[PDB]
């Protein structure tokens, strides 16, 4: 019995201890919660439903998400020891590991056309 | 779907909504009507029983021990209803739910077919433009002094007065276009 | 748009948290920033890994595919999130119970395909036998070799 | 041969005429509808005349239609090989195609844009036929790849649905991984026998095959839904039901099983091939069988139905019997078809209800589909002298009398009988009990489009595998010979499954409350293969194409190493060589030094 | 024809870069009908193999 | 090719001497007559190439190139109409100038019979692309990415004009023809090693090779429509075309020194196949698309195989009809709401159905359905470097998975689900929008019955 979370199986929401809760310290950040999400409703409404708007509703929280993962990422990236192996890794070890796929296969490819131990039959296309 | 939800679930309302999964799921594994009449009585006994219980502290362990009873006794695979989340038939008809403000780009040719529809949307779209300055006005009056928010909305207080922000209630698309 | 409404670099000073919680439309005790590795993120918040599935479905969404609301702050993975693609709901069996079940039914059948390769069924039949030097001219055999008389007696 | 030729040829302008039509102004005259299944009914009927021919004489054509290009010394041709599979598939397949059409004018009355839908269905027609008759692996690629997106189309065709999308997209997703098989095999054929033509590989009967034979059965396994990568069929449920009954069973499915009956001449020497093939079978039959007895969905215990038939029709392949089956392909696509028109008829009628929970009763209120959905069922569950009889039976008798795989056997026969528990299950259920529909009824099956399309299927379900069994050519020699134990081996599991049905269904009656268990969970839940496969293997890929490729590498340490390393030494150097003081003094005092550096470089070369 | 003249700034680039190709030919004919492979002996009333 | 290109240098006085009200009618009509005297380049009934004089000489490789560059033109004309029409006529008539600017050194450059000359041509094409992505581009990231354009080429070209002289200065002449006919093979001493990365570099930035790449997805997300277009289906091609020309000269070095650069552009390609599934930018997405398919143009090159060179010379012209009219379909949602956020506009099927049904025939072309010469060029790559060797396999296939999921899930983003119904400025598609994707699409149709006219020297 029980349940065991993971990441790709969260916590229902019915199970968590901190979901009952009941501390006036909580029910207050619940409720400055709400009031922040209604008044960003309220604008995007004061919006949506204004007659005399003639183009679409634009989204800062997307113009942020979007600059945030191209145009902000290399002045907050800082050089360090994870960083630099993880590129380096990341960066040369598929290469090498595949140099030596190719290069030992095609070795023993040019090995067997030397000793005429292939049979290249009707192959006449490459 | 109409009614924005609350700051934070009371007590009751989390005891009724696990009542009503409880149900629902209880039906799922009995099919049979009159074996699931049978069990949902048995299922109103265990709730009932602990109707009355106000320790306010003991009822909220009452509450996690069901919940976590609930997940462990969960139908796999649950009844749904065709159009609810989850459901087979859910948001089949959204690629048919064109706004309608679509219809502000038609053709004059296409508007010529339909004069009479074309003629009681202009007194619609009239009607939106009178009706925004008031509305507009009266939700800056209504701006409780204290932040405190709630994404409810109030009616008209007055005569010849649309409630604020009606106009993509009104108008939305049909649920079956 | 200007520079102080969009990202920024990590918060040193409780005075840049409270600014950079206000910039996402968070509570300061709510804003939080990814750890500070250097690996680019600056101060873009760091929301819980929950995939849009979680969603309250029956709310109405200003943003309705992506189940959001206009203005609040995006995770980072929103596009892995979506509810196209990688779902983190609550299962009814437990994540590792599954794994534990999954592979062993796999792993057992393997083992069972092995058996039954060292121990085949069959029937308790001779080979089957055909003429003319087991066909040997209609397979491609060579007409002016001439093959190995293999031969098949009545019984 | 020109008669012949000309009605195979006549086949494909019959279908092109309604995809003509619908980029013209005549669609929106006309009732395209009916117009694209008077289209078909034809082409069925002139579908035949190929299909006597050849019961007379037996005799294969290869008809070279068009020279598309030379690439030196390899010509690539549309040429079409008419021969025994793709004359009988041929008709089959247009048969049920004639069915559906017109079941969908009555299904799909609603649907404001019904007539793309009757293009979509003609296209896959199109491109099933292009890959039936493909004379060439080429050829046979664009119906390969073209059934891979004509699928995609009609799965999403409610594209405002999420879960329609996502089921889209895994369709896909699983076919391109079994694309890598077919251009696997491709890519070696053109290497080792210069060419794409089935004639020229025949050639290739004494190589070593291993190579190109994996490549077409990892293709076989994604295209016929094999375990490994059998979600997608289940999840294609989610398209309109004409789409499932065509498609997603009697058509695109047994594509995998139809490419490997193509090459079966090669197949037929590799032993690792064929005992793959046998165990591949063998476990995905059982396994969606396992999966088929504790869904509610009745689309998905059909579909379920179906990876369990292709399961055994790859099972077949294994015992090197490859016209067995086929016949079960040709076979399979009557009563299966029917089963889900049958079944499509009552989610009608329910409000678009698919549980088969709030169904009951049905052999009452619905009469007509309640008898043509007993036999599908039992057409399927190998009843004799019905059309599933004259395949089923066959290979059961087969798979006991080959040498072969004890386990194989053992669960294919399991699998045998669950395919009575799971058929039961939805006699059962849907037919049989209470009812627990909502009170509001308006059920109406009294509609041409809906019973003479049924009827059809339901003539074809009873009569049709005997007339198939009796007119074919002797392919094989059947093992007739053995104890009276193994000749009834698969009636008997069939009936024992019923039996073991009724007792098992029959204890849900009792006011006893029904528990869960590990053995109900991991039927229920598709054996966790979609719960883990879907969420961690996308999570970990997605996880690196951000991470890793772009972020670390593109967006970080490529503009560091280059452009920004450059830009910072040329920076650096500027910053040196131009902060002068202005001084005369100090200038001098440089113009001094080079002034020694010149005397001492001269100095020491003289 | 103060409007509508710049029509024939193409077609003159055309007439003009075709005659421009045809002096190229005539700047080249030091083989002509001197190959190995097309050299042959003139027709009668032939003077140049091509032009 | 005189008579390709003398018309073609009219278009500039007629730019300028038309009517403010006749320019873009005038110039777009006689760009389409231009294209189709180009036609008649494809008149090739015998082995040999034709020579027209010794300036300009047209290949059965350089002849698609050609082709594909003047139908282009009047493309880009008409897809950069819209989006200009705020400027004054000076500004009009000097876009329309640059845009001819570069076709008439793009023909040279494909027609050219000697190195040298192809070189300088080869450079002069910055001064137009720089000019067009820096003054008409949108956002302020336009000028940086005119420096990374400008000088990944520059600082690649300086060696190639040193090998081009040292070629020189020793054969004599840089004649193509001449080159071939008596070239000697190369010494593998460390000096032609050399030789070699300075002939070959300069090509492979222009491609891009992986690794050096990073100035194409910068170019195409702040250029104007008609940058992208001409970038992504013409500047690509002349890397690839480039090292096609040198590369006999180069023998038997490249059958040890590119193995640097296959193992680039097959890992590579899967590296930026797998980034499409991330991006965030639609015309970002595209970028990355075009830099994954040539990498296979780079693979298939470097191992000078009959099958391989035709199954690059196809997926050049492939390639260069679908990446432009993937450019323009996603500029045209751009014209609309002024976002390249590829997730921020939603369910577009539902407002513009026959506008979704071009996005899917593009998509379609990416992800190589057959019969479209996409996949032949694909498959015939494939099937040469399977012959290389075996494993990459391996690798072209975990390529093309990925291939068909970035494809579709641009397609099903952008297309299907809800509408994103606030987006009350989706107006319409023009008939200048759809003419624009015909015009895409049907050349791309017509080429997959007639593959024969874009199979290169090889084949
Ligand atoms: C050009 C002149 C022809 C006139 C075109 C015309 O009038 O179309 C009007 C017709 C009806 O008008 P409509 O109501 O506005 O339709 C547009 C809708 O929004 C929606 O349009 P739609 O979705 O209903 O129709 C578009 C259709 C795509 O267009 C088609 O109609 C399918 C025709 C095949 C291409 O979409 C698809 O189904 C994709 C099909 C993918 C094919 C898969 C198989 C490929 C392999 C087989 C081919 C190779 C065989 C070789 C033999 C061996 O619409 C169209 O045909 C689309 C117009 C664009 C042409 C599409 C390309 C064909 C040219
Ligand atoms: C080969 C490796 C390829 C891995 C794929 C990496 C790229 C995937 C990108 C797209 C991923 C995605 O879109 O995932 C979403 C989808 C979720 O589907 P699902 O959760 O089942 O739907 C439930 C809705 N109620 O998930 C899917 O449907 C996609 C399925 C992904 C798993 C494919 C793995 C191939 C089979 C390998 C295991 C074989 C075992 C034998
Ligand atoms: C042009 C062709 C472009 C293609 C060639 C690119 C190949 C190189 C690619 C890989 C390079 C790897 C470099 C990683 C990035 C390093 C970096 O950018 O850090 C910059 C760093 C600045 O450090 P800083 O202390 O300011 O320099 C001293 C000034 N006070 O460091 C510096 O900038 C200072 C460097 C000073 C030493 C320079 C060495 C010159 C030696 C010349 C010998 C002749
Ligand atoms: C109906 C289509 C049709 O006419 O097909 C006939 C013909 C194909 O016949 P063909 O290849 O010559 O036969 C050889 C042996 N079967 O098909 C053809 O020859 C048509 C070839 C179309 C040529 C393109 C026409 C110009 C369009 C502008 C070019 C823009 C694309 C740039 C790329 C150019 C590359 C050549
Ligand atoms: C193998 C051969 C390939 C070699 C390729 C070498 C190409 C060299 C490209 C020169 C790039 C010059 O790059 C120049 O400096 C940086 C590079 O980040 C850009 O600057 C950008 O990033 C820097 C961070 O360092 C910020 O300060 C600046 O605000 C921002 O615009 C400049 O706008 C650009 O002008
Ligand atoms: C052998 C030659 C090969 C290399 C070719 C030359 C390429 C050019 C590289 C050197 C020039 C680039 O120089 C780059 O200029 C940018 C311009 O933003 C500087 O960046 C600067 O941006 C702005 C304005 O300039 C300033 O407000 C900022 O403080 C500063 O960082 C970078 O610090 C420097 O790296
Ligand atoms: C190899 C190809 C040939 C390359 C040719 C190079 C062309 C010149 C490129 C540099 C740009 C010329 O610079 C361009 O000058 C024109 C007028 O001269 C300006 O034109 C604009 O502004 C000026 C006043 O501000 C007005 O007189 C003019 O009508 C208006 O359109 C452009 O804003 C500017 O971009
Ligand atoms: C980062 C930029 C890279 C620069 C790349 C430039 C390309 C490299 C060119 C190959 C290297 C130089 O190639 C050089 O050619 C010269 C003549 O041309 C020859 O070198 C020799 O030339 C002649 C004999 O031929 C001798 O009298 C002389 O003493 C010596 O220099 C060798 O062949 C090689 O030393």
């Amino acid at each position: 019995s029980k349940y065991k979370p993971a990441p790709l199986a969260t916590l229902p929401s019915t199970l968590d201890p901190a979901e009952y809760d009941v501390s006036p310290e909580t029910r207050r950040a619940q409720v400055e919660r709400l009031s922040i999400r209604a008044r960003l409703k309220r604008e995007y409404l004061l919006q949506y439903n204004d007659p005399k708007r003639v183009s679409h509703i634009e989204d800062p929280a997307l113009i942020r998400w979007t600059y945030a993962r191209s145009a902000n990422i290399y002045p907050n990236f800082r050089p360090t020891p994870k960083n630099s192996l993880l590129g380096a890794v990341a960066g040369f070890g598929p290469l090498i590991f595949w140099y030596y796929v190719f290069k030992t296969d095609r070795d023993r490819k040019e090995r067997l056309i030397q000793e005429g131990k292939l049979d290249r039959k009707f192959n006449i296309s490459y | 779907a109409f009614c924005a939800p609350p700051a934070y679930l009371t007590h009751q309302q989390k005891v009724l909504r696990l009542y009503k999964r409880a149900l629902r799921h209880l039906e799922s594994w009995c099919i049979h009507r009159d074996k699931y009449r049978y069990f949902a009585c048995l299922m109103r006994a265990r709730f009932e029983e602990h109707k009355n219980e106000k320790d306010m502290m003991r009822a909220t362990q009452l509450l996690r021990e069901a919940e976590e009873e609930f997940w462990q006794n969960q139908h796999p695979q649950p009844y749904i209803f065709p159009d609810s989340p989850g459901g087979t038939s859910f948001e089949r008809y959204e690629c048919y739910k064109v706004p309608e403000w679509c219809l502000d780009y038609w053709h004059p040719s296409e508007k010529a077919m339909y004069p009479d529809y074309f003629s009681k949307r202009e007194q619609w779209k009239k009607l939106r433009m009178e009706s925004w300055d008031r509305e507009v006005k009266q939700l800056q009056e209504e701006t409780s002094p204290d932040g405190i928010m709630t994404e409810a909305l109030p009616p008209a207080r007055r005569e010849g007065d649309l409630p604020p922000l009606w106009w993509h209630i009104v108008t939305r698309p049909r649920e079956r276009p | 748009m200007t520079k102080d409404m969009l990202p920024g670099s990590y918060p040193r000073t409780p005075e840049e948290r409270a600014a950079a919680a206000k910039k996402y439309n968070m509570r300061v005790e709510d804003y939080e920033p990814y750890p500070d590795d250097g690996m680019g993120y600056g101060d873009y918040p760091m929301l819980p890994n929950r995939s849009q599935h979680e969603r309250d479905p029956w709310y109405q969404w200003d943003h309705s595919e992506l189940r959001m609301n206009w203005g609040e702050p995006i995770h980072w993975d929103l596009d892995m999130y979506i509810r196209n693609r990688v779902d983190t709901s609550p299962t009814p069996v437990s994540w590792d119970v599954m794994c534990k079940h999954l592979f062993g039914f796999v792993a057992f059948m393997v083992f069972m395909f092995w058996v039954g390769h060292v121990f085949p069924s069959y029937q308790p039949v001779g080979p089957k036998q055909y003429p003319y030097n087991n066909l040997y001219l209609e397979r491609g055999g060579d007409p002016t070799k001439e093959p190995e008389p293999v031969v098949h007696y009545d019984i | 041969m020109n008669i012949f030729t000309t009605s195979i040829l006549l086949i494909f302008i019959l279908l092109l005429s309604p995809i003509l039509i619908s980029m013209s102004n005549l669609i929106k005259h006309i009732n395209f509808p009916l117009y694209t299944t008077t289209s078909i009914k034809f082409s069925f009927i002139i579908s035949l005349l190929p299909l006597l021919m050849f019961f007379h004489n037996n005799m294969e054509y290869m008809i070279t239609t068009w020279h598309w290009v030379t690439m030196n010394s390899m010509e690539l041709k549309m040429s079409f090989k008419t021969d025994f599979f793709s004359i009988l598939f041929t008709s089959v397949a247009l048969f049920v195609t004639w069915s559906i059409m017109q079941f969908s004018s009555w299904y799909m009355h609603s649907d404001p844009n019904i007539n793309r839908f009757i293009k979509y269905l003609t296209l896959f027609l199109i491109t099933m036929l292009i890959l039936t008759s493909a004379n060439n692996m080429f050829q046979l690629f664009i119906g390969w790849e073209g059934v891979g997106i004509m699928s995609f189309l009609l799965i999403g065709w409610w594209y405002g649905r999420t879960d329609a999308n996502t089921a889209a997209l895994q369709a896909i997703l699983y076919n391109r991984i079994g694309d890598i098989g077919f251009i696997l095999a491709m890519v070696w054929f053109s290497l080792n026998m210069n060419s794409w033509e089935l004639q020229q590989i025949m050639f290739s009967n004494n190589n070593d095959n291993l190579i190109p034979l994996m490549g077409l059965l990892i293709a076989a396994t994604g295209k016929s839904a094999q375990f490994g990568l059998h979600p997608w069929l289940p999840s294609a449920m989610e398209g309109p039901t004409p789409v499932s009954a065509l498609l997603h069973s009697s058509t695109m499915v047994v594509a995998g099983i139809f490419l490997l009956v193509r090459f079966h001449p090669l197949t037929t020497n590799n032993n690792f091939i064929l005992t793959t093939m046998l165990c591949l079978g063998a476990l995905t039959t059982l396994f969606t069988a396992i999966c088929a007895l504790t869904q509610n969905d009745i689309k998905k215990i059909i579909a379920f139905s179906t990876s369990s038939q292709l399961g055994l029709m790859m099972v077949t392949l294994g015992m090197n019997q490859p016209h067995l089956a086929f016949l079960h392909i040709c076979t399979h696509a009557f009563f299966k078809a029917m089963l889900f028109m049958c079944s499509g008829s009552i989610i009608h009628s329910l409000a678009d209800e698919q549980d088969i929970r709030k169904m009951g009763n049905i052999t009452k209120i619905m009469p007509f589909t309640s008898s043509c959905l007993v036999i599908g069922s039992l057409a399927l569950t190998g009843m004799p002298f019905l059309t599933g009889f004259y395949s089923k039976d066959l290979i059961i008798e087969a798979i006991n009398t080959c040498n072969t795989n004890a386990w194989a056997l053992l669960i294919t026969l399991i699998a045998t009988s669950m395919t009575a528990m799971y058929s039961m299950r939805i006699i059962y259920f849907v037919t049989m009990t209470k009812p627990r529909f909502p009170p509001l009824i308006s059920i109406n099956e009294n509609d041409p489009d809906l019973m003479n399309p049924i009827k059809r299927l339901a003539f074809g379900s009873i009569f049709a595998g005997f007339v198939i069994s009796y007119n074919i050519p002797p392919t094989s020699i059947p093992v007739l010979t053995m104890p009276w134990f193994l000749k009834t081996t698969a009636l008997i599991i069939s009936v024992l499954g019923f039996l073991i049905a009724l007792e098992l269904n029959n204890l849900t009656m009792k006011l006893s409350m029904n528990k869960a268990n590990p053995y109900s969970s991991f039927s229920t839940l598709l054996g966790f293969f979609p719960s883990i496969i879907h969420r961690i293997t996308p999570m970990k890929s997605l996880n690196l194409s951000l991470k890793t490729s772009l972020t670390l590498l593109d967006l970080i340490w490529l503009e560091k190493t280059i452009p920004k390393s450059t830009s910072t030494l040329h920076t650096n150097m500027t910053t040196l060589t131009t902060n002068q003081k202005g001084l005369i003094k100090l200038y001098f005092m440089s113009f001094l030094i080079n002034i020694i550096l010149i005397i001492i470089l001269y100095s020491i070369n003289l | 024809l103060r409007e509508h003249w710049v029509h024939i700034l193409v077609p003159a680039g055309f007439v003009f870069g075709c005659y421009l190709d045809r002096k190229d030919d005539e700047k080249l004919t030091a083989f002509r009908n001197k190959s190995m492979l097309f050299q042959r002996e003139l027709r009668p009333n032939e003077e140049v193999t091509w032009k | 090719m005189l008579k390709i290109i003398l018309p073609s240098l009219m278009l500039l006085p007629l730019t300028w001497l038309s009517s403010p009200k006749k320019t873009w009618t005038n110039v777009t009509s006689y760009s389409f007559l231009i294209s189709l005297t180009s036609l008649t380049l494809l008149w090739q009934t015998d082995e040999n190439y034709k020579n027209f004089s010794n300036m300009f000489s047209s290949d059965p490789l350089s002849t698609p190139l050609i082709i594909l560059t003047a139908w282009l033109l009047p493309l880009m004309l008409m897809a950069s109409q819209n989006h200009l029409k705020k400027d004054n006529n000076v500004l009009q008539k000097l876009y329309i100038s640059m845009l001819i600017s570069l076709q008439i050194l793009l023909i040279m450059t494909f027609s050219a019979t000697e190195l040298i000359m192809f070189y300088i041509l080869f450079e002069a094409t910055l001064i137009p692309t720089l000019i067009i992505i820096t003054r008409w581009g949108n956002q302020t990231e336009r000028l940086n990415a005119g420096i990374y354009f400008l000088f990944y080429t520059l600082i690649g070209s300086i060696p190639l004009l040193i090998a081009l002289i040292l070629i020189q200065n020793h054969v004599g002449t840089l004649n193509l023809m001449i080159l071939s006919f008596t070239t000697h093979t190369l010494d593998a001493s460390w000096s032609n090693n050399l030789l070699w990365l300075a002939c070959m570099m300069a090509f492979l930035i222009k491609m891009p090779l992986y690794g050096v790449h990073l100035w194409l997805p910068k170019a195409h997300v702040e250029a104007p429509i008609a940058g992208s277009m001409i970038l992504a289906a013409i500047l690509l091609k002349l890397g690839s075309y480039g090292m096609i020309r040198i590369s006999i000269i180069l023998d038997p070095l490249t059958k040890y020194m590119a193995y640097p650069f296959i193992l680039l552009s097959l890992w590579g390609m899967i590296m930026t196949s797998s980034i499409c599934l991330r991006q965030t930018d639609l015309k970002s997405l595209i970028a990355y698309s075009s830099v994954s398919h040539m990498a296979l143009v780079i693979a298939s090159i470097m191992i000078q195989t009959p099958w391989s060179f035709m199954g690059a010379t196809m997926l050049m012209i492939a390639h260069g009809l679908t990446s432009s009219l993937l450019f323009c379909l996603a500029n045209s949602n751009y014209e609309r709401i002024h976002s390249r956020t590829m997730i921020m506009a939603r369910g577009l099927q539902m407002v513009f159905p026959l506008m979704a049904t071009w996005w899917l025939m593009a998509s379609l072309a990416n992800l190589a359905l057959p019969p479209s010469i996409n996949l032949m060029g694909e498959l015939f790559i494939t099937m040469s470097l399977f012959s290389w060797s075996n494993f990459t396999i391996i690798l072209m296939g975990i390529n093309i998975i990925i291939t068909g999921m970035y494809s579709m899930y641009m397609i099903i983003t952008t297309q299907r689900g809800k509408l994103t119904n606030h987006m009350i400025n989706l107006q319409p598609s023009h008939t200048r929008e759809l003419t624009l994707m015909a015009l895409h699409m049907i050349p791309l149709i017509l080429l997959t019955t007639s593959p024969k006219l874009i199979t290169g020297l090889t084949m």
